[PDB]
């Protein structure tokens, strides 16, 4: 038999390619990304991780964006300006998908957005996966 | 005076049998098992032509030959345990009444009692599998030639 | 930092490498 | 702390709002629908499930697209004409999310349209979501 | 509503469908 797997693991977008969505995950205790290529690629594009916190106009709304900070692992050297980021190689290919999650939660908001908005960003969409739900 | 609902019942485990030995081959996954030989994970290998006109004129028919087959069953690698070949009635007889240019055989090329019951120990028969020769009307002298794409044998 | 994970395609082969055998050795 | 869920749960983008999307469920053995919306609706907005198979000249492609049947369960009815259908309701709000699924497979493809393109279609969201590989 | 039972013929064969044998592989 097949399940009502969005129950339990719904999944949101993020960045269908040419606008960034802000994604709630206070209610859930975990999640990661999704990245596909719907087209090859011309060149590496790099991803920037953003965070958000609630408004003082309205607790249910998003502040402005705030860059995630970086924590190095025990095994490994810190980033040049300590901030996470995301490459996506050129050897992606179309039929072919990647998964990646930060180590931290931060504020109970989250996005993705591109460093460059170019010809080559439209080629990529992101989805945002939860796992387990608190209430 | 008969055990019709035995009779039955061995039917029915029978055509369960049957059913599922062809899925585990070729069943796609939506509701029955899917096949190795549908899902085409292995690699493959594709014999080489043969221009069978003149060298001023390319044809480059499809053709099978015995150094083809040999190739084949000699490339794959040892690491991998003990292999054993799966493959056609059809496509053994095809196989084992190949001649050379003095006319005597080049397998089994002294026995009088060639048959499958030799060769079992490496060589599984089944009928249920493609058959590139479809009946023995193809890739005969004066028959119409393969056709490309055909399956012939898989080892594993 | 992060680490991406990917699998090689969502198809084995979506397009079969078949791969002509090695040519005939000599005379 | 934090999970890769993307790398057990994958999802991909199905109905960004102006465009359908082809999903590959055959290399999954389950699924299921995420429902989001983006801004109040006016009228209920009803959703085909289509199916695809393989294109015959190409076996990496989809080919047209099938309506998914019906099956009733246990005690029910079927449907008036026998197809699958969604339907999303006025009173669905902003923040919250729906989650449906199919009980067959068909196809190795899957696909999800609306049955009208219009102002209040393209205010919704779909994504599908995978469950554990089997490759 | 009725099943007929036919067997197959009163002789196996009463012309034995004798055939040739596959044609001899190419060269």
């Amino acid at each position: 038999m097949n399940f009502n797997v969005g129950v339990d693991f719904p999944s949101f977008i993020a960045w269908d390619g040419t606008t960034s969505f802000p994604v709630k995950i206070d209610g859930f205790n975990q999640f990661g990304f999704t990245f596909k290529v719907i087209e090859e690629l011309t060149a590496d594009v790099p991803f920037n991780i953003f965070y958000h916190e609630a408004s003082e106009a309205d607790p249910c709304v998003p502040g402005p964006a705030i860059r995630v900070p970086d924590v190095p692992f025990c095994d490994g050297v810190a980033t040049a300006d300590g901030l996470a980021t995301v490459v996506i190689p050129e050897a992606v290919a179309v039929d072919s998908f990647c998964a990646g999650s930060v180590p931290c939660f931060n504020g109970p908001w989250i996005s993705i957005a591109p460093v460059t908005v170019n010809a080559d960003s439209a080629k990529v969409q992101v989805t945002v996966t939860m796992k387990g739900a608190t209430r | 005076n008969y055990d019709f609902l035995s009779f039955m019942i061995g039917a029915a485990q029978r055509s369960h049998r049957i059913n599922r030995n062809r899925a585990l081959m070729v069943g796609d996954g939506i509701n029955e098992p899917k096949g190795w030989l549908k899902e085409d994970c292995f690699p493959t290998f594709l014999t080489l032509p043969v221009n069978t006109g003149t060298p001023e004129n390319p044809v480059q028919t499809p053709a099978f030959l015995a150094q083809d087959w040999r190739r084949f069953v000699t490339s794959f690698p040892a690491e991998y345990g003990d292999a054993r070949s799966v493959m056609h009635q059809n496509v053994f007889g095809y196989l084992a009444a190949m001649v050379d240019a003095n006319g005597r055989f080049l397998f089994g090329d002294g026995d009088l009692t060639f048959s499958p019951d030799l060769v079992r120990e490496r060589i599984r028969i089944s009928n249920c599998l493609p058959d590139p020769t479809e009946g023995n009307t193809k890739g005969g002298t004066g028959q119409d030639a393969f056709a490309a794409g055909s399956f012939i044998a898989a080892q594993a | 930092m992060v680490s991406l994970d990917c699998r090689n395609t969502c198809a084995p082969a979506p397009a079969s490498r078949l791969v002509q055998p090695p040519c005939f050795v000599c005379r």
